């Protein structure tokens, strides 16, 4: 009513005074600080004339920049800080894959060696923690080492785990079941059955791991207020007072992680 | 965007203003 | 100067007081949007009088984090995710070079283990992806490998290709027009003429692609997405 | 093969909110102590915990969706680092990555389910695997990649692509690690004062909203 | 055993009222001069046993309990010498002990956020939170009776009152119990500045009310000797108001 209008007016006066005082304070600094702008980053954007073909079931991190003509399959996800810089040739990404944090996948400009082929990514394959992909042609059911630098012409087949930190050189093809690693190609060991099962289990598990990140990074601000209020409200419990009041404080359904991301299943 | 619409918080704000004015008057009048 | 620092701190105090007054007024009116979790990132972070200088035609990525007093020339690209950072000393970037994706330039932020060496970047210098050039001076017309790990005291003279994944050690000089790779870096071979020509064309091609990105990078921010994210259910 | 991709009309492009540096997973809210400098580019997810005096520089993607991430007092994780933890480790010990006091980790440190003791400076392009135990007072040269399960004896600095003993350490060289940690802490303290709490970016958003509709 | 806020309320709020009650009873209802003997021996025993027992404790709350017992003996010194100066010293000691106990329990509640139990958990606290370490060291010294702090003034004037009545044995026992009492206080100091344990316990930051109270009490303790006139005048007026 009238009191509400008066309080709105005095709030507007206070806001204007605060803006003027903030401007004066910034002026006193000598304009040596760069003021913050809203957002110049786009999570995925066209390069010349074509937009990426991202599937509906894909988790793309807002930090990640999947630019240009990049095709992403079902269930596959892009993690934080990962750059899919595809500007000259398509980047076909399989289904259920995961290009992990700080990872780069880039395509040569069709003439790095003369017969350049586009960077093709298989399905059910993992890249792993900021690896380097430049013209690679990874197929299904493979593991790439952490920080690996698979260069142009590298054709890694199925069950072709690459040791972390490897530097596979130009036009190198690894047979299935090898653990080639080190700064050179430098074959180390053979992929055992249990290690293959471990690779498959990791590839399958990160698929259901990405769903919580998808449902969290996409939350609206109004949902975030409720989420923070609930999280702070139920941070700690007290059996004494709750029992005395005859009530039990259960965690809200919005505060329940799915059982598939637990350390192995702890419903209780 | 003309009225606060929260008739409960408004009473708190006016009470705080009255408290500040009363404190100032107490300091000056006494 | 100390006199400038006092003014800067008083500016902090007055600015935060103004923002607090604005928050009190906004909250008193019955609206809470200051509580938002907007990513408070700037691509041109500055400290005291160390504000960065970027040429008008230079391309800087939105995700690029240029911190300090980095000088950037005309036509050189500042690509996605690069962490150009000069605080204890300046970072010199020439004209027409290309700091590629997921790179970073150190200045040895600490003080121990000797003085800090500024980083010089020449013209038409091709910097590979995942570069961690660490207080090393590199002049024009050279190539840096894919994932090289150059340390301080490294002077790479003209046409000095570096192999991918090299671990060039401290106080190591790379002679002209030759590759230097391995762990640790070891001499591989001599650079041929066609590779020098490839070096020459690569900088121009990457720069052209950089302005191709930059022309459409300053576009209006597609207000339809902004309207969509507001009405999210 | 499938070769089938379904575009979505509700796809998110140009999130105006940016990134939401702090990403909670239910109860797993990333706790960060005050006087811990965390750059805006840093992505914190899961149950990552950063203690006081620590510092995290831009590009780090610390996520503890599997196991909690611990950063000790006056311990800095440099820029573009990637850390993680696994459900299980080959060594049999709990697979959680913990960084104790006075540890410099260095840029492009690929930590995952490791265990770092105090005064264990780490060089750049370090590719620490799961189950590794870098015992107290050790130095790891740039580019070092140690295989899972391998441990670094105290007072010994290692380098090269694999875990390779290089040379021993003296007291004078050993004592400089805490000095380096506190120097990085001082630099992070200088950087922390640059940005105040509660950034005024919301004014730009409100102006943009007022410019079209409401 | 009792919860930390309860023990904070105890040993300050009850003791003040009970001591005022004992003053009222002692001044009026006691004219046979027979309570001098019962206060004498009991205060001496409190002094000696508090000083000799607080040095053997490894927890914090037990140490505060025995420090409280020792300070109760120090205050009870004033009952044996029945004069205006004796009651003045008693009341001044009660006031200073109340302030120091509030500050010490604010310290204990501050570290209660991470469940501090023993005395060794507060190791290397000068690194994680140097300023809280300084505050705790100052409060501990004030307990000890070091000159350039409050707490020394109370012990000083209690000794003056004891010597005024000719109870020369009270002064000597007070001096010796103070000498032993300072020893384990400095022992608390060493584990909290000098020696650094292998494992460090991290304490989450405090809240504003406790911090403000702690800062006020710390500035009172250090700067008390600069301007102690108001307390002395209050106490002299209070001691005389028992009769007129
Ligand atoms: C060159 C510059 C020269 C200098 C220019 C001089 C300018 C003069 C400026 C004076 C500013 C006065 C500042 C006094 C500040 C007092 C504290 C602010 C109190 C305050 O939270 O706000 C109201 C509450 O209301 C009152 O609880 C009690 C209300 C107390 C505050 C009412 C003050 C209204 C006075 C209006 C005077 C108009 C003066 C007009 C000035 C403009 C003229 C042009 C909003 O509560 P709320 O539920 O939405 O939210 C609160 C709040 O977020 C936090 O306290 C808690 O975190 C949260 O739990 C919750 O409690
Ligand atoms: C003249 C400036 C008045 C500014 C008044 C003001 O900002 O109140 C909030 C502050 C801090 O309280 P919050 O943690 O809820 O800040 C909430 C959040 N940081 C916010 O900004 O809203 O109150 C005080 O300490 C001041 C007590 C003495 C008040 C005189
Ligand atoms: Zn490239």
């Amino acid at each position: 009513g009238t009191l509400g209008r008066a309080i709105y007016t005095v709030g507007n006066w206070i806001r204007g005074t605060g803006q003027a005082l903030d401007r004066v304070g910034s002026l006193l600094q000598g304009s040596h600080r760069i003021e913050e702008h809203l957002s110049r980053h786009r999570t995925l954007m066209n390069v010349f004339d074509k937009s990426p073909l991202v599937d509906k079931d894909v988790f793309v991190a807002p930090s990640a920049s999947v630019i240009g003509d990049v095709q992403i399959g079902k269930g596959s996800s892009i993690w934080y800080g990962c750059v899919l810089r595809g500007d000259v040739n398509n980047i076909s990404v399989g289904s259920g894959t995961n290009i992990q944090d700080n990872t780069l996948v880039h395509v040569a400009k069709t003439n790095i060696s003369g017969k350049v082929l586009p960077t093709l990514i298989g399905d059910n394959v993992t890249v792993g923690h900021s690896a380097v992909i430049h013209g690679c042609t990874v197929e299904d059911d493979a593991f790439v080492g952490m920080g690996a630098t698979l260069l142009d012409g590298v054709v890694v087949e199925k069950h072709a785990m690459v040791a972390a930190g490897s530097l596979v050189k130009q036009n190198t093809r690894i047979p299935s079941g090898e653990v080639w690693g080190g700064n050179p190609a430098k074959f180390m060991r053979k992929l055992t059955d249990e290690e293959i099962v471990y690779i498959s289990q990791s590839a399958k598990n990160y698929i259901n791991l990405a769903q919580i990140h998808a449902s969290e990074n996409s939350k609206s601000f109004e949902q975030i207020e409720v989420e923070r209020a609930l999280r702070k409200k139920y941070a700690r419990k007290d059996e004494d007072y709750d029992s005395m009041l005859g009530i039990t404080r259960e965690t809200p359904p919005e505060l329940i992680l799915p059982d598939n991301v637990l350390p192995g299943g702890k419903p209780v | 965007p003309k009225v606060s619409e929260d008739k409960n918080r408004n009473y708190a704000v006016v009470a705080g203003v009255v408290a500040i004015v009363g404190s100032i008057g107490w300091y000056l009048k006494a | 100067g100390t006199l400038g620092r006092a003014f800067y701190s008083v500016g902090f105090w007055i600015r935060e007081t103004g923002q607090a007054l604005d928050r009190l007024g906004c909250r008193l009116q019955g609206k809470n949007y200051f509580r938002e979790q907007l990513s408070r990132h700037r691509t041109l972070m500055n400290v005291f009088d160390k504000a960065p200088i970027v040429d008008k035609e230079a391309f800087v990525a939105p995700s690029a984090s240029v911190i300090g007093d980095v000088h950037i020339g005309r036509g050189s690209s500042i690509w996605y995710g690069c962490v150009l950072r000069g605080d204890v000393n300046t970072v010199s970037v020439g004209s027409g070079t290309n700091i590629q994706d997921n790179s970073l330039v150190h200045v040895a932020k600490s003080n121990l283990s000797g003085k800090v060496h500024p980083t010089i970047i020449g013209d038409n210098v091709t910097i590979g992806h995942s570069a961690v050039l660490h207080g090393c001076t590199v002049e024009d017309e050279t190539f840096i490998g894919m994932g090289a790990t150059l340390l301080d005291g490294v002077v790479v003279e003209k046409h000095g290709m570096v192999a991918a994944g090299a671990l060039v050690r401290q106080n190591t000089r790379i002679p002209s027009g030759e590759v230097w790779g391995g762990n640790p870096a070891r001499f591989l071979r001599k650079l041929t003429d066609e590779e020098i020509a490839f070096i020459s064309q690569s900088a121009t091609n990457y720069s052209n692609l950089a302005q191709a990105h930059a022309a459409e990078n300053a576009k209006p921010l597609n207000v339809i997405e902004f309207e969509k994210v507001l009405r999210k259910k | 093969p499938k070769s089938q991709v379904t575009p979505s009309p509700d796809r998110v492009k140009w999130d105006y909110r940016g990134q939401r540096q702090i990403i909670p997973l239910g109860q797993w809210l990333p706790k960060v102590a005050v006087d811990a400098y965390v750059a805006p580019n840093v992505v914190l997810a899961g149950q990552v915990t950063v203690w006081d005096g620590s510092s995290v520089w831009n590009g780090a993607v610390l996520r503890g969706d599997l196991n909690k991430i611990t950063v000790g007092f006056c311990s800095n994780v440099q820029e573009r680092c990637v850390v993680h933890a696994a459900w299980s480790s080959p060594t049999g010990l709990p697979a959680q990555t913990l960084i104790d006091r006075y540890v410099t980790v260095g840029a492009y440190s690929l930590l995952r389910s490791c265990t770092i003791e105090p005064e264990c400076i780490i060089g750049q392009h370090s590719i620490l695997m799961e189950g590794s135990l870098v015992e107290t007072r050790s130095i790891l040269e740039a580019g070092s990649v140690l295989p899972p399960g391998r441990r670094i004896p105290s007072g010994e600095l290692w380098g090269g692509n694999p875990a390779r003993f290089i040379r021993t350490l003296t007291n004078e060289e050993t004592l400089e690690i805490p000095k380096l940690a506190v120097a990085i802490n001082h630099l992070s303290g200088d950087y922390f004062s640059e940005f105040l709490p509660y950034s005024t970016i919301y004014l730009e958003v409100e102006k943009f909203k007022k410019s079209l509709g409401i | 055993g009792s919860p930390t806020p309860v023990t904070a309320f105890l040993s300050i709020a009850p003791k003040i009222s009970i001591f005022a009650n004992i003053l009222r009873v002692f001044i009026y209802g006691s004219y046979g001069a027979t309570l001098q003997q019962i206060f004498f021996f009991c205060s001496i025993a409190s002094m000696i046993l508090g000083a000799l027992a607080a040095m053997a404790q490894t927890k914090v709350k037990r140490l505060l309990a025995y420090s409280s017992i020792g300070h109760v003996g120090y205050i009870c010194i004033g009952f044996s010498c029945g004069t205006i100066e004796g009651i003045q010293s008693l009341l001044i000691g009660i006031f200073i002990y109340a302030l120091m106990t509030m500050d010490a329990f604010a310290i204990v509640l501050a570290l209660r956020q991470t469940r501090v139990k023993y005395i060794a958990d507060l190791g290397a606290l000068a690194k994680t939170n140097p300023i809280l370490a300084i505050t705790f060291s100052i409060t501990m010294f004030s307990y000890a009776g070091i000159p350039p702090l409050a707490g020394f003034c109370s012990k000083f004037y209690l000794f003056f009152a004891a010597l005024g009545c000719g109870a020369y044995f009270l002064a000597l026992v007070g001096v010796v119990t103070s000498v032993i009492g300072c020893f384990y206080y400095i022992r608390l100091v060493k584990r909290m500045f000098f020696d650094t344990p292998r494992t460090w316990i991290l304490y989450e930051p405090m809240d504003r009310n406790k911090s403000l109270l702690l800062a006020m009490t710390s500035f009172f303790i250090t700067l008390f000797l600069l301007y102690p006139s108001p307390l002395f005048s209050v106490t002299h007026q209070m001691a005389l108001s028992l009769y007129l």
